[PDB]
């Protein structure tokens, strides 16, 4: 429909039926809507380096589609079940190359036979975005189990979230531990717990996830923040508060990085340095995913139902709600970019 | 824990990790498809990733169409 | 059709024939009747199997008899078939975290399989639900390796396809001709009371029967019904009896001319009664109703049993003042305990028949709410699911003449609900969660989001169940959580 304007800020969010909506961040209104092919699930999207193509893991975690936002055209399609007799699923595990020429996806395949199933080892499959609607693996490597979120750093390296965070070479497939989680033998603490299905493309250009950890049942529950700088590969972890409630997603304000905002049943504002809660706000309902605009003047709350809550991050109060056409956003992740 | 509730608390379904119902989703419908899409609680909530793919067909908007959600076991008759 | 021909016509094609009516997978597993129904139902839902309800019933009967479990192989896990969903399971941690964190661990224990069939099962789980290994109690360990190397071998040793029990059961298994006759029964429905009567079982086609229930509750409400039942593996009794306006399912184990199990509403499994019965022909003394008599009191006591003949003796300090009725299966009498009667249990007898005890008590010391912990669920209000009630009883305790604890029984009481924690007070749970009735039955609120609540949340709540004895005002406390519905509800939890 209407092509996106240059210099203008936009936000993409996927909605239940099978829509991808473009939100004009300036007016807080729906700019346009695109109907997506096949079926929804998870509907997780990420913008390509061209600020024009959105890549979406859809069709029940078994396919990846490229949609051109200016025209709503399906320009790319990769099915994750190219190996005969196997069904491949991706647990939110896909990433776009810095130049936007390849798409990576780790596939947990299952061989389905006549009277039984056989779970096979996972594998990373590389697809060339130039291959269109019938893209097939141009390269494949072995992957460890329990791999989920992945983000391609600027130097082409692939940061893979699994039992540990790995740094992977997409040409050789060799990887090393970039940040130990399960094997983080930190004395006085337990191993961290990480549950994250939201690959935020935040203004800070970092791969961040929240985690919880017990500091020695008497063990003290803490919330932490982990981050991988996608420019320099620099990693960082740090607890920012004693756990009194749960948060699904959390982001640092691009305006003030010392402030981290987490969300679920309440929207909390924390002081990283002081490890202190500065303010919490009650929500109209549960929200899963936070999203900050470029300057950090607005805080969007998505996921769950069909409405985006718009908050003033300073006052921590809901300014308005953007009602999206259709239904539930479910586990979708709101993505902000400048066209 | 009770035999006919789940013990996988992420934050849960019957009971949250804290042993109550507050850390749960509010309302439950807000976390329904988050639970259903990836088959997080397959024994209680029907899986749309694999088994019951069109479970929410008449209830895309769970806040207003939660009544259209049916039970899945193929009972006699 | 016949079991063998249906097995081939409907399963072959996906399941490979291995010889004389045996197929891959199918002939290498043993399960309960509802277990077999669950496997076939999975074939329809997951794999597209086309099969009518009639033919499905035929296959279940066939497979349940051929590959079932011996009675002793169900010992301790019968609550699953009896739909006792408030049961707090007690299995080892490995089985609980790995296999009982989704569905019950009893669903696992109610099956017998060789190691390869347990290995195929693990692959099916991770294959059908890829997110399995990313969930709580899975993402913290190498789930697949542990399940295949540690769990599969343990499951095979604990629940093997072959056992002496099954072998000896296949030979000693009685026929259905051993069940027809009259059956004196006794039972109790939580928050409703005692029940007693006679169940007439008469034969019908094959292993099915016609059933007639004739009785009443201790409060005078009738318990008369008509229905039918089938018998699986020589002891697994499954019946349906329309008592009044409700269809009640009967899940009993019929062994040695004795039936033990539970009878519940086909639609609501929290609404049921414990059930024990005895076939005519053997002299038994089932129960005393009530099973307590306050010292210095007058009470109508009725004895339930089979082949009752003789004079009732209720023990020291208890006087039988008027035998209101005396038939072979029911003896009604008026009794009176002296104000001097020492507190303690009395061995009741009708002639030479002993078996049941009568608690004579002076004062109630301690009160326990039963169940101590339970789950109530919102429902209806347009939803595809029913409300799940909390049903309670106040269990009285005292001390006998020897200073030892004495369980009196279930005494009448007043019931109320209070916020379990500060959080419940703040959210006004007691106002939205539902209504506690005088009889001890808690009816939860309607399903769906509730606009009147904070965050338009459901009528869920964290409640404290308070019972206050009518006899002396002694209080007891329980814990109830009113939660959300579940749409996947197979025969076994
Ligand atoms: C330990 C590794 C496990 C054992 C042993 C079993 N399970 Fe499960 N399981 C799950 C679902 C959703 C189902 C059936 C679908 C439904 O309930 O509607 C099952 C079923 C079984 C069965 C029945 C098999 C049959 O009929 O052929 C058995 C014997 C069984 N399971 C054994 C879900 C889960 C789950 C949550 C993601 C876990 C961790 C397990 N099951 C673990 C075990
Ligand atoms: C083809 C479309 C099928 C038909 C027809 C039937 N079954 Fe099946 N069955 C099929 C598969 C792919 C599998 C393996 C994965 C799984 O769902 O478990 C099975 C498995 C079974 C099992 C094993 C169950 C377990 O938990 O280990 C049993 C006991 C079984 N199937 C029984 C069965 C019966 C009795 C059928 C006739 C009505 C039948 N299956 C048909 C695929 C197919
Ligand atoms: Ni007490």
């Amino acid at each position: 429909g209407p092509a996106l304007k240059a210099g203008h800020e936009y936000m993409i969010v996927t909605n239940y039926p099978n829509n991808l909506h473009v939100v004009d961040v300036a007016s807080d209104t729906v700019y346009k809507s695109c109907v997506m092919p096949d079926k929804f699930g998870p509907g997780t999207a990420m913008m390509a380096p061209d600020n024009r193509t959105a890549y979406v893991l859809n069709n029940h975690y078994g396919d990846i589609y490229g949609i051109d936002l200016d025209t709503c055209k399906n320009t790319f399609h990769a099915n994750l079940s190219s190996v005969p007799g196997e069904v491949g699923r991706s647990m939110y595990s896909f990433a776009i190359s810095p130049d936007g020429k390849e798409v990576y996806a780790t596939v947990n395949p299952t061989q389905r036979l006549n009277d039984h199933y056989v779970v096979k080892p996972p594998r990373l499959e590389v697809f060339s975005t130039a291959d269109g609607l019938e893209a097939k693996p141009v390269r494949t490597f072995p992957m460890p189990r329990q791999v989920y979120l992945m983000r391609a750093a600027d130097d082409g390296s692939l940061y893979v979230a699994g039992p540990d965070i790995y740094k992977m070479d997409v040409k050789t497939g060799k990887y090393t531990v970039a940040l130990p989680l399960r094997n983080w033998n930190r004395k006085g603490y337990s191993a961290p717990d990480v549950l994250y299905f939201w690959p935020h493309q935040s203004p800070r250009h970092e791969f961040s996830m929240l985690y919880t950890i017990a500091r020695f049942a008497t063990a003290d529950l803490l919330y932490g923040y982990l981050s991988v700088d996608l420019k320099t590969g620099k990693t960082h972890t740090q607890e920012f508060a004693d756990l009194t409630e749960l948060y699904f997603t959390g982001l640092r304000s691009p305006k003030d990085p010392n402030q981290i905002y987490g969300v679920l049943n309440r929207l909390a504002k924390y002081d990283l340095k002081q490890r202190k809660l500065i303010k919490a706000a009650n929500l109209d309902h549960t929200y899963y995913c936070v999203a900050f605009d470029k300057k950090g003047d607005k805080l969007y709350l998505g996921g769950t139902f069909n409405d985006l809550a718009v908050f003033n991050p300073d006052t921590l109060e809901k300014v308005k709600n953007i009602k999206l056409p259709g239904g539930d956003m479910s586990t979708t992740t709101p993505q902000v970019f400048i066209r | 824990a009770v035999a006919g509730c789940t013990a996988t608390t992420d934050p849960g379904w019957e009971v949250d990790a804290f042993g109550g119902v507050s850390s749960l989703c509010q309302p439950m419908e807000a976390d329904l498809y988050g639970c259903s899409d990836p088959c997080w609680w397959p024994a209680q909530v029907p899986d749309m990733m694999s088994t019951y793919q069109d479970w929410n067909a008449q209830a895309s908007n769970s806040a207003e169409d939660w009544r259209n959600l049916g039970t899945v076991f193929p009972k006699d008759k | 059709e016949q079991g063998p021909s249906l097995l081939q016509n409907k399963c072959m094609g996906c399941h490979i024939p291995e010889g004389n009516d045996t197929y891959s997978r199918i002939s290498h597993q043993r399960k309960t009747p509802e277990g077999w129904l669950m496997s076939i139902a999975r074939m329809q839902v997951m794999h597209g199997l086309q099969i009518s309800d009639d033919d499905r019933r035929t296959l279940v009967k066939y497979l349940a008899d051929k590959q079932g479990l011996a009675p002793s192989e169900t010992d301790g896990v019968r609550y699953a078939m009896e739909r006792r969903l408030n049961t707090v399971e007690q299995f080892d941690t490995q089985l609980s975290e790995t296999c009982g964190r989704c569905h019950s661990g009893a669903r696992v224990a109610l099956q017998r399989r060789p190691a390869k069939e347990w290995e195929h099962l693990v692959n099916f789980h991770l294959g059908q639900w890829p997110s399995l290994e990313y969930q709580a109690q899975a993402r913290d360990r190498d789930w697949l390796p542990i399940a295949l190397q540690q769990v599969v071998p343990d499951l095979a040793k604990r629940y093997p396809l072959e056992s002496a029990a099954w072998a000896e059961w296949q030979k000693a298994r009685p026929k259905a001709d051993a069940l027809p006759g009259q059956w004196a029964f006794s039972g109790h429905m939580l928050a409703k009371g005692d029940v007693r009567g006679v169940m007439s079982v008469t034969p019908d086609q094959g292993d099915t029967f016609k059933v007639e229930v004739k009785g009443a509750y201790a409060d005078g409400t009738p318990f008369n019904g008509s229905g039918s039942a089938i018998l699986y593996n020589g002891y697994e009794w499954r019946g349906n009896v329309k008592v009044g306006d409700a269809n009640l399912r009967q899940v009993f184990a019929a062994l040695d001319g004795e039936m033990k199990g539970r009878m519940f509403e086909a639609e609501h499994d929290e609404r049921g009664l414990d059930f024990t019965a005895v076939k005519e022909g053997k002299a038994r003394l089932l129960a005393v109703q009530p099973a307590f008599i306050k010292a210095g009191g007058e009470s109508e006591i009725t004895l339930v049993g089979s082949g009752l003949a003789g004079k009732p003796d209720l023990g020291a300090g208890v006087e039988v003042t008027e035998v209101l009725e005396q038939t072979p299966t029911l003896v009604r009498l008026k009794a009176r305990a002296a104000a001097d009667a020492k507190p303690g249990q009395r061995e009741v007898a009708v002639g030479t028949l002993k078996g049941v005890n009568l608690a004579v008590y002076d004062k109630v010391e301690e009160v326990k709410v039963v169940p101590a912990f339970s789950i109530a669920r919102i429902g209806e209000n347009g939803a595809s699911v029913p409300k799940v009630q909390g049903r309670f009883e106040a269990e009285a305790w005292g001390k006998d003449a020897n200073g030892q604890p004495l369980r009196i029984g279930y005494l009448p009481a007043s019931w109320k609900v209070e916020p379990f924690n500060e959080r419940a007070v703040e959210d006004e749970d007691v106002k939205f969660a539902g209504k506690m009735q005088a009889d001890g039955v808690f009816v939860p609120g309607g399903a769906g989001p509730n606009p009147e609540r904070k965050m338009m949340t459901n009528n869920a709540g964290n409640l404290k169940v308070i019972a206050t004895l009518a006899d002396g005002g002694q209080t007891g406390e329980g814990h109830m959580i009113v939660t959300v519905q579940r749409w996947n509800n197979p025969p076994l939890p």
